[PDB]
């Protein structure tokens, strides 16, 4: 952290404070003054002309200004070698993640008129000419193409950024090689754990930020779509029933998976430990010629076997929970809309848009849990690096 | 059981206002959500508005949002629909719907609007 | 695995013979002598009744004959895990494919009902919407159960593989201790090889089964799509266009990504050289000289930057293909939507078939993520055992 | 292209009939001919479609296996032989082509009485 970023304990807290201040100045009483003096209107299109409209251009300028002020403050406070990759690069990565979230929002918004047109066409044969079906696709290819470009550039920057992190660590570690040569495993912390830590931490930060942005972006969409769903099944009418039910279902699924999966990281760590002990005994037997006796290896492999079998048994409960949640899903977004379908309050486009919102929020949570899967590995790498650097400090 | 009688006939000039009623008789409807539908001439029935039991929350169709105002009075067991400036498109027959065990459709009322 | 070179070839020959016999007069003859009709339901009740029961019995009989032949030919200690266990894994993969087929078939009546309900308000009572869901859950629960059992058995099966060769390597530890890195090859590479090979075999078999299962479903759905958008009428146009699009995407990805495995291998080579120099510098003073480490890290820099550049082209191809495939299924159906030949249910079923077939073709490309690792692990194990 | 359809009439239940779509304008040999029907007081429905050559015929899921559509590309006509007429198979039958623009023909009233 100290090798790549500026003073990190202050750095991340100041970044969060500045982000909160900027959000409170923008998404509140004073973020519309720029549009008032510029003439940004507010009726953004549904095609790919949103991303260079006056509102989006104004937001881009505001983000550039805020990041410039933050970067200037951190450049004058304490200059750093990698200050153009840790401060500006991270800001660019966050902005591109937000831009991809907004591209997804644009596609979700486009799903409504397209499926309204599909319903109109299927209502009566040859009521809708095929040309009106091409233009709609001509709209989607306008948006998706942008998501084709930026994302490709994003994966290009992130990787490079990640590699710089390694350099920032590596150029430090090999700068103290003489004072840090004696520590066991030094040949692996500098080589492998460096890239592993950098890549995993960067990916996890992106995952967390992406999930937060997806929720923030798709809560208002669900709130404004809930005006067409005046009755949930069984329970009847509930104020803001659609968004409340979606949030409750998502957090209930995540909490259920967490509760059934609290012992899984512990069992994973236990089996890793016993397998490491097996490897250590094998290493001793490599040259001692009397250590890896049949009784010792038999006992060690029995321990490995039972510690794997326990994990295989608990993952069965976790799989039951996860698969049941994923199969009850995909018919839950429609389950909430069944009374609206019956009563004819929503069209095909609104139904598809709501289902897409639910699916994208669920996918964000699943990607977050995918990160939580390798949380154990990242914690192991960080503890290894901290122990490795501890004696030198 | 529940019978819905709808007053407030139409035959009004374009760009005006009109109040529609759904006086319900029979089983109480204090704890139900009441819908207002419309049927265009030679077309299918369309959703127009929906109102909750308390009357606090009102939902409107995407084509009549900001022009129609649905309110509820749980003293005469009625739901009212106030219609602001009317386009010629709003020339249909308005029905009132409520589900109490089974569906309940009221008799339609002409709201004929001439441009 | 008794004599794997002969074992796998004999398994494939027996599978081909059994498939040929079943997809012939024998398959209909069993139903005729049994009293089965091609009236397979759409609920979960299709996973029993004579139409599927006769196939279950036939699979049991054929696998039993194969297992008896291989038990009498050459007994092996893990014969109840390598012969019967693999057969069970293959059967469960096929069963999951058939569950997916059942769900795809269920998508048609459900969305036909949805279209009917949306046509006119209060034309379809809400009870008719519950029963349809009451059907889907009936299928889904089975996919919930079997899969959970599958991920169990597979796992245990994999561990048995690790035990098997670990009962052999450590049985020759005295004559195999001298090899460099034997600890890693006995402890670490064992799980990696077993798990990777089993996962790749399962993915390949699953892709083949998905294609075999969803080609007839897409052929019978092509009677309602009489005209493709631009090229006009083409006989069996829907299935031909789907196959061509899927294989064209796979070929584009596998042509833009021919140099990716080579660049990856170069990356592992330079990283290994870096780690080897660090190891030599561990218990030394003259090694890890700053010139040497600087040159090695410059090599690492270049070899990672080349891969980061080529993955940009590969990612352009992959992302563009995915974005276009998000709407290609509907693009192929646009004239049918306009002309009113298909309904909402048929359109959704066709889109689902397209997605599943795309996943089937995509398994082959997705295996290349760890194909390099599996090949390296097998090379390491072969070199390790060869010196014995 | 002006599609003139002359196959209408009154047929009792469980009978057979033949409908024609004799064209008169631009020659339609490279076009897929469509046969639609409109039920009394309902929306138009797809019934059949035939390729350029009378080889590939597509039928609606409700009339599959009963109606038979064929081509006669020497008189520029498409024929629909409809048999096993259920009482629900009463409608007005239309013939459709696309030659630059959509061309519909005057419908023939097919009536069946149970
Ligand atoms: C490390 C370096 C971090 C640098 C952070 C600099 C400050 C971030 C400034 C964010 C500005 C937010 C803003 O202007 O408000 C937006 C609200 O927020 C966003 O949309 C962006 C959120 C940015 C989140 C920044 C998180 C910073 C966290 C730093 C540490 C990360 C730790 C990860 C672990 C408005 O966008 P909107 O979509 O609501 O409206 C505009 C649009 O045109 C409407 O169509
Ligand atoms: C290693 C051990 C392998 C043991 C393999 C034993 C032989 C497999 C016999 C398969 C029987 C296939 C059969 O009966 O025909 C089916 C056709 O095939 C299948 O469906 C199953 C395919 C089995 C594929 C077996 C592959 C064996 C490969 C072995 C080596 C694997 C290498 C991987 C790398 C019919 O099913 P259907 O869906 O077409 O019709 C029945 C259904 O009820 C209809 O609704």
């Amino acid at each position: 952290f100290k090798s790549f970023f500026p003073k990190p304990g202050t750095f991340f807290l100041s970044a969060f404070v500045w982000a909160l201040i900027a959000v409170i100045f923008w998404q509140a009483g004073g973020g519309d003054w720029v549009a008032r003096i510029t003439g940004a209107s507010g009726q953004i299109p549904i095609s790919a002309a949103r991303f260079w409209s006056l509102d989006f251009l104004i937001f881009y300028a505001y983000y550039i200004v805020c990041v410039g002020l933050f970067a200037l403050f951190w450049f004058i406070y304490s200059p750093h070698r990698w200050q153009y990759w840790s401060i500006l690069g991270t800001a660019l990565i966050i902005f591109v993640t937000w831009f991809l979230v907004e591209v997804g929002v644009a596609v979700n918004a486009w799903y409504a008129p397209f499926y309204d047109l599909i319903q109109t066409a299927l209502s009566s044969p040859h009521k809708v000419t095929i040309e009106q079906f091409y233009r709609e696709v001509g709209v989607f290819l306008g948006i998706a193409l942008i998501a084709v470009v930026i994302s490709v550039l994003n994966n290009f920057f992130v990787s490079h950024y990640v590699f710089r992190w390694r350099t920032a660590m590596n150029e430090y570690y090999m700068a103290n090689w003489q004072q840090l040569r004696h520590i066991e495993g030094a040949a692996q912390r500098v080589q492998e754990d460096t890239m592993r830590f950098a890549s995993t931490l960067e990916n996890m930060g992106v995952s967390f930020i992406n999930a937060i942005m997806t929720l923030i972006a798709f809560l208002p969409v669900l709130v404004t779509l809930s005006a067409h769903v005046p009755e949930l099944p069984i329970i009847g009418h509930i104020p803001y029933g659609l968004v409340i039910a979606a949030i409750v279902w998502s957090l209930m699924g995540t909490g259920l998976l967490a509760v059934v999966g609290i012992k899984l990281p512990g069992l994973e760590f236990k089996n890793q430990r016993v397998e490491a002990a097996y490897r250590k005994e094998l290493v001793y037997g490599e040259d001692d010629a009397t250590r890896a006796t049949p009784p010792t290896v038999r006992e060690l492999f029995s321990a490995v076997r039972k510690n794997y079998f326990r994990l295989y048994f608990h993952y069965m409960y976790f799989n039951i929970a996860r698969i049941l949640y994923l199969q009850v899903d995909n018919v839950f977004g429609l389950f909430l809309l069944f009374p609206s379908i019956v009563a004819g309050t929503i069209t095909l486009g609104l139904m598809t848009q709501i289902t897409n919102v639910f699916g994208q929020v669920r996918g964000a949570f699943q990607y977050l849990i995918n990160s939580w899967t390798t949380l154990v590995e990242l914690m192991s790498i960080y503890k290894r690096l901290r122990s490795f650097e501890h004696e030198l400090d | 059981q529940v019978q819905l009688v709808e007053s407030g006939g139409g035959l009004v000039q374009a760009g005006g206002s009109l109040r529609l009623s759904c006086a319900a008789s029979g089983f109480p409807v204090i704890a139900n959500v009441m819908y207002w539908y419309r049927q265009a001439p030679g077309k299918e029935r369309e959703w127009v508005a929906a109102i909750d039991s308390s009357g606090e929350y009102a939902y409107y169709a995407d084509s009549v949002k900001g022009r129609f105002t649905i309110s509820r009075d749980n003293a005469k067991n009625t739901v009212y629909l106030q219609m602001n400036s009317l386009k010629p498109e709003d020339t249909a027959v308005y029905y009132c719907y409520v589900k109490v065990g089974s569906h309940y459709w009221g008799q339609g009322t002409q709201v004929t609007v001439s441009a």
